[PDB]
C-alpha cells in the first residue's frame, strides 16, 4: 500500500535487479535462489559493461567520430590485456584485425 | 676401448621409456615444490597423498605432450637438436603464448 | 590526507606480538608479549625507543595514562601495577580472580581505574591508597559484564550478556538512565565490546548477531530510565557475515574501522551517509589480534600472528620542492604574463 | 502488434550516458553488447551451480557467486568486480 | 624457501623428453623447461586452493585437483 | 678542515640535479594505429621511459631505462605556449642571467618555453650521428612536438637529436658551427 521502489534504486543500480532474480528462477540451476545473489551479480555486469564501453568511446573519440561501430568495441577488448584473456576465443562480426607486420619482411 | 655410436644409447633409452609406464620425477623434490609454491596462497595448508600424486600425473603427462610437438617443430626446421624457440613456437601456435 | 589505501611496510623487530595502543599524541605505541616484555616504539622517529622487561607471563592489556608517564597492565597472573616509564619498576600488585579482561584510566584523573574481571562485577579503584568500590550488576546471574568510561569521565556505561546497558554515575553510583537491545524480533543477544569517540558524543555497540550499532551519547541521556533508543547507524556483512573481533573509531571520530575474526581483512565505512568506502587486505591466512588507529594521522596498526602492519598513504615524491622557481606542467598552456610587459614587527622567536 | 522481446538495450544506453555524456551507439554494437551480456550471465551462473552441487546445497547465495567470479575472471578485474559486488549488497541491505 | 625448482634435476627431464621421443637436445632447455612447469603448477594451484576456502576446509583433497583440472580443459581419470 | 679557505664555493646553477649515484609489438604508442590513439598512451608511457642523469657529454642528459623499440614515441616537448617576441626579451633577460635557450618553435608563429615551466623533453643533448628526431601533429585542433626515435634503443643509451659554437658531440661526421 505504499510507494514502490524498485530493488535497483535501493541499491544504486542501472541493471535490473528483478529480472536477474527471475532469470536466476526460471533458469534450472538450484532449487533456492537467496537474496542478495541478484543484487551482486547485477553489480558485476554493470561494472563489466562500463569497463569496456569506457574504452570504446575512447578509441571512437579518437577517430574524429560521435557513434560506436563494431570496429572500436575490436579494438578496445584487443588492445587491453585482460579484457583479451576473458574474450579470447570469441569472434566480433565485422571487426576486423590489429596492424601487424613482422619485422623481415619490411626492406 | 669398447664405445658406441653417439646416437645409439639415445635410441634404445628412446625404445626403453616409451615401454615402461612409471613416475619419471623423483616424487620427495616434487612434493617440496607443490608445498612452496603453494604456500604463498594460504599459510599452513595440508595436502593429503593423492593430491600430490594426481598434480604429478598431470604435470608428466603435459611435458610430454609438449615435447612432442617441440621435436616436430625442430623437424620441420630441417635439424635434430631441439633449442628453446621450438618450445616458444608450440607454445604460441597452440594457445598458451 | 584522508583514509590509508596502502600496505607500506612492517615492524618485524621483536616476535609474539599480542596488544596495542596509543597515547594522546600518537608519538609512542606500547606492546605487550608473549613473555611478559613492553616494547615501546616511536612514530616520529620510526625506531624502538624502549625495552622493558615486566614479567615471566604474557600481557593481554595495556592502557596509557593522560600525563604518558604511568603505564598499566592486566596480565594472566591477575598483575595490575603502575609503572614508570623513567625507571621502570613495578609499584603496586594484587591478585584477582584469575581471568582479567581490561584495565582503564579515569580520562581526566590518574588515581582511578576501572578494571573489568572476567566471572565478577566491575571494580572501580583507587591508586592514592589500596580501596576498591564493586559496581553493581542488575542481573547478577551470568557474571559476564563489559564496561569503560565516557570521554570526559562523567559517566560508566555497563553492559552484560543479555543485552542491557545501564548508565552509572562515576562516583555516587546512580542506575539512572538504561535500555535492551532491539535485537531482531524476540531474542536478545550478548554485548562484547563498548568504545567511545574522540570528539564528541559517539559510541559503538559490537553485539554478537555480527551488527555494529551507533548510538548518540544524548539520547540516552534524554530517554532516562529504562527508555528505548533506536540506533543512528547498524553497519553489517552480509557475504562473508564477518564476525568482528575489534573497533575503533578515527581521529576526530568520523570513520570506524573493524577488523575480523575470521579472514585477516579491515573495513572502514563512513559514520555520517554509513557506506563502505575501502577493504584493506592482508596476509590470506593468519590470524588477526588487534586493531589501533592514530589520533591525528591515518595510520592503522594491526596485529597478526606477532606482526604489526602500517598502512601508510605511499608517499610519492616530484620536483618543485627542490627548484621553487619552476613549475612541472604536465599539457601545454597558453598565456602571457602581464598586461603591462614592463616593517618593524618584533616577534618572540623564544615563544613556544 | 508483435510479440515482445526482452533486451538490454535501454540498460547499456543508460550505462553509456553516464560514462561519455556526448556519444551515440549504433545497431550492431548494441547487438554485440547485448551478446557479451548473455554470455558473461551463463558462464557465472553455471558455476555457481556447480559449487553448489559439488558441496551438497540447495541454495545459490552470494557467496557462490563471489567464488565463481574469482574463479572466472582474470586478475586485477576480478579484485574490482569483488569491490563492486560487496559494495552493491551493502548499499541494498541498509 | 627459494630452492625446489632445482630440485627438478636434470636426469629427469632428459627422460622425458625421451619418452617423449627426442635424440638430441641443447643446454637451454633446463630453465626453459622448469620455467614451463613453474607456470602450469600455479595456475592449478590457485584453483585448488579457491575450491579448498569456498569448501571451508584446511586440506587439499585430490577432488579439487581434479575440478581444478578439469576446469583448465584437461580431463583426469583414475582418481575420483 | 675548518681553515683551507678555498676556490670552488659557487657554480651559479638553478639544478642541483647532478647526483652521486647517476645511474643511467603490444604497446599503443608503437602500434600502426591513428595519431590521437597514440597520443593519449604517451604520457603514461613516459614517466616509465626514460629518466635524466648525469651526461658525460655536456651536463645532463636524457636516459632510457627500458627498451625504446623503432619508430615509436618517446617524450612530448612541453611547456609555455609564448610568442615570438618574448623570446627577445628572455633571451636578453637569461643573457643578464647567463641561463641559456630553451626555445623550440611550433611554426613560424609561436615558440614553446621551457625554462619556467616545462617537462623533462629540456635534457636531451645534441649530437650528430642522432637517434631520434621530431614532428608536429594535430590532436584535437591543437599542435604538439613529439620526439620520436629511429632505431631500436638499449637500456642505458643516451637520446639526442638535431637542433637545426664548439660542440662537445665528438661525431665523427660533425661541423663544429650549429647555426
Ligand atoms: N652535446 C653538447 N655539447 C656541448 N653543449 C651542449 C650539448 N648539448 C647541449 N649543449 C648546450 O647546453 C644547453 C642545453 S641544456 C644542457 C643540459 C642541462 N641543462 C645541464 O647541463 O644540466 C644548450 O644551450 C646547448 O648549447
Ligand atoms: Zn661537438
Amino acid at each position: 500500500r505504499a510507494k514502490a521502489k524498485t530493488r535497483s534504486s535501493r541499491a544504486g543500480l542501472q541493471f535490473p535487479v528483478g529480472r536477474v532474480h527471475r532469470l536466476l528462477r526460471k533458469g534450472n540451476y538450484a532449487e533456492r535462489v537467496g537474496a542478495g545473489a541478484p543484487v551482486y551479480l547485477a553489480a558485476v555486469l554493470e561494472y563489466l559493461t562500463a569497463e569496456i564501453l569506457e574504452l570504446a568511446g575512447n578509441a571512437a573519440r579518437d577517430n574524429k567520430k560521435t557513434r560506436i561501430i563494431p570496429r572500436h568495441l575490436q579494438l578496445a577488448v584487443r588492445n587491453d590485456e585482460e579484457l583479451n584473456k576473458l574474450l579470447g576465443r570469441v569472434t566480433i562480426a565485422q571487426g576486423g584485425v590489429l596492424p601487424n607486420i613482422q619485422s623481415v619482411l619490411l626492406p | 676401448p669398447h664405445r658406441y655410436r653417439p646416437g645409439t644409447v639415445a635410441l634404445r633409452e628412446i625404445r626403453r621409456y616409451q615401454k615402461s609406464t612409471e613416475l619419471l620425477i623423483r616424487k620427495l623434490p616434487f612434493q617440496r615444490l607443490v608445498r612452496e609454491i603453494a604456500q604463498d596462497f594460504k599459510t599452513d595448508l595440508r595436502f593429503q597423498s593423492s593430491a600430490v600424486m594426481a598434480l604429478q600425473e598431470a604435470s608428466e603427462a603435459y611435458l610430454v605432450a609438449l615435447f612432442e610437438d617441440t621435436n616436430l617443430c625442430a623437424i620441420h626446421a630441417k635439424r635434430v637438436t631441439i633449442m628453446p624457440k621450438d618450445i616458444q613456437l608450440a607454445r604460441r601456435i597452440r594457445g598458451e603464448r | 590526507q584522508n583514509y590509508p589505501e596502502e600496505a607500506d611496510g612492517t615492524l618485524d623487530c621483536i616476535s609474539m606480538a599480542l596488544t596495542c595502543t596509543f597515547n594522546r599524541w600518537g608519538t609512542l605505541l606500547a606492546v605487550g608479549c608473549n613473555d611478559g616484555r613492553i616494547v615501546i616504539w616511536d612514530f616520529l622517529t620510526r625506531g624502538i625507543a624502549k625495552i622493558i622487561s615486566a614479567h615471566i607471563h604474557p600481557v593481554c592489556s595495556l592502557c596509557w595514562s593522560r600525563d604518558g608517564h604511568k603505564l598499566v597492565s592486566a596480565s594472566t597472573d591477575n598483575i595490575v601495577s603502575q609503572w614508570d616509564v623513567l625507571s621502570g619498576d613495578c609499584d603496586q600488585r594484587f591478585r584477582f580472580p584469575s581471568p582479567i579482561l581490561k584495565v582503564q584510566y579515569h580520562p581526566r584523573d590518574q588515581n582511578k581505574v576501572l578494571v573489568c574481571p572476567m566471572k565478577s562485577a566491575p571494580v572501580m579503584l583507587t591508586l592514592s591508597d589500596s580501596k576498591h568500590v564493586v559496581l553493581p550488576v542488575d542481573d547478577d546471574s551470568d557474571l559476564n559484564v563489559v564496561a569503560s568510561f565516557d570521554r570526559r569521565g562523567e559517566y560508566i556505561y555497563t553492559g552484560n550478556a543479555k543485552g542491557k546497558i545501564l548508565v552509572l554515575k562515576t562516583d555516587s553510583q546512580d542506575l539512572v538512565a538504561s535500555f535492551r537491545v532491539t535485537t531482531g524480533t524476540s531474542n536478545t543477544t550478548a554485548i562484547k565490546s563498548i568504545e567511545f569517540a574522540r570528539k564528541g558524543s559517539c559510541f559503538l555497540i559490537n553485539t554478537a548477531d555480527r551488527i555494529i550499532r551507533v548510538y548518540d551519547g544524548r539520547e540516552i541521556l534524554t530517554c532516562g530510565r529504562d527508555g528505548e533508543p533506536e540506533p543512528m547507524q547498524k553497519l553489517q556483512d552480509l557475504v562473508n557475515r564477518t564476525p568482528w573481533k575489534k573497533c575503533c573509531f578515527s581521529g576526530d571520530g568520523e570513520y570506524i574501522v573493524a577488523g575480523s575474526a575470521r579472514q585477516h581483512a579491515l573495513y572502514i565505512w563512513e559514520k555520517s551517509i554509513g557506506n563502505l568506502v575501502k577493504i584493506l587486505h592482508g596476509t590470506r591466512g593468519e590470524l588477526l589480534l588487534d586493531v589501533a588507529w592514530h589520533p591525528v594521522r591515518p595510520i592503522i596498526a594491526s596485529i597478526s600472528s606477532g606482526v604489526v602492519s602500517i598502512w601508510a598513504q605511499n608517499q610519492v615524491e616530484n620536483w618543485s620542492a627542490f627548484a621553487p622557481d619552476f613549475k612541472e606542467l604536465d599539457e601545454n598552456v597558453e598565456y602571457e604574463e602581464r598586461e603591462s610587459e614592463f616593517e618593524d614587527e618584533e616577534v618572540d622567536v623564544t615563544s613556544v | 502488434r508483435k510479440t515482445r522481446k526482452e533486451s538490454y538495450a535501454i540498460y547499456v544506453y543508460k550505462v553509456l550516458k553516464q560514462v561519455h555524456p556526448d556519444t551515440g551507439i549504433s545497431s550492431k554494437a548494441m547487438s554485440i553488447m547485448n551478446s557479451f551480456v548473455n554470455d558473461v550471465f551463463e558462464r557465472i551462473a553455471g558455476e555457481a551451480s556447480r559449487l553448489a552441487h559439488y558441496n551438497k546445497r540447495s541454495t545459490i547465495t552470494s557467496r557462490e557467486i563471489q567464488t565463481a567470479v574469482r574463479l572466472l575472471l582474470p586478475g586485477e578485474l576480478a579484485k574490482h568486480a569483488v569491490s563492486e559486488g560487496t559494495k552493491a549488497v551493502t548499499c541494498y541491505t541498509s | 624457501l627459494r630452492d625446489n625448482i632445482q630440485g627438478i634435476t636434470k636426469p629427469a627431464i632428459r627422460r622425458l623428453a625421451r619418452r617423449g621421443g627426442v635424440k638430441r637436445i641443447s643446454g637451454l632447455i633446463y630453465e626453459e623447461t622448469r620455467g614451463v612447469l613453474k607456470v602450469f603448477l600455479e595456475n592449478v594451484i590457485r584453483d585448488a586452493v579457491t575450491y579448498t576456502e569456498h569448501a571451508k576446509r584446511k586440506t587439499v583433497t585430490a577432488m579439487d585437483v581434479v575440478y581444478a583440472l578439469k576446469r583448465q580443459g584437461r580431463t583426469l581419470y583414475g582418481f575420483g | 678542515a675548518r681553515a683551507e679557505v678555498h676556490l670552488r664555493k659557487s657554480a651559479f646553477d638553478m639544478f642541483n640535479f647532478l647526483a652521486s649515484k647517476h645511474r643511467q609489438a603490444r604497446r599503443a604508442t608503437s602500434m600502426d594505429l591513428p595519431m590521437p590513439m597514440r597520443f593519449r598512451h604517451l604520457k603514461k608511457t613516459s614517466k616509465e621511459a626514460v629518466g635524466v642523469y648525469r651526461s658525460p657529454i655536456h651536463g645532463r642528459g636524457l636516459f632510457c631505462k627500458r627498451n625504446i623499440d623503432a619508430g615509436e614515441m618517446v617524450i612530448e616537448y612541453a611547456g609555455n605556449v609564448i610568442r615570438s617576441i618574448q623570446t627577445d626579451k628572455r633571451e636578453k633577460y637569461y643573457d643578464s642571467k647567463g641561463i641559456g635557450c630553451y626555445m623550440f618553435r611550433i611554426d613560424d608563429s609561436e615558440v614553446v618555453d621551457a625554462t619556467m615551466h616545462g617537462n623533462a623533453a629540456r635534457f636531451i643533448n645534441h649530437s650528430c650521428e642522432p637517434n631520434c628526431y621530431s614532428r608536429v601533429i594535430n590532436i584535437d585542433g591543437q599542435k604538439h612536438i613529439v620526439i620520436f626515435a629511429m632505431r631500436k634503443i638499449y637500456r642505458g643509451e643516451e637520446l639526442t637529436y638535431d637542433y637545426k659554437l664548439p660542440c662537445n658531440c665528438g661525431a665523427k661526421k660533425c661541423r663544429k658551427f650549429l647555426n
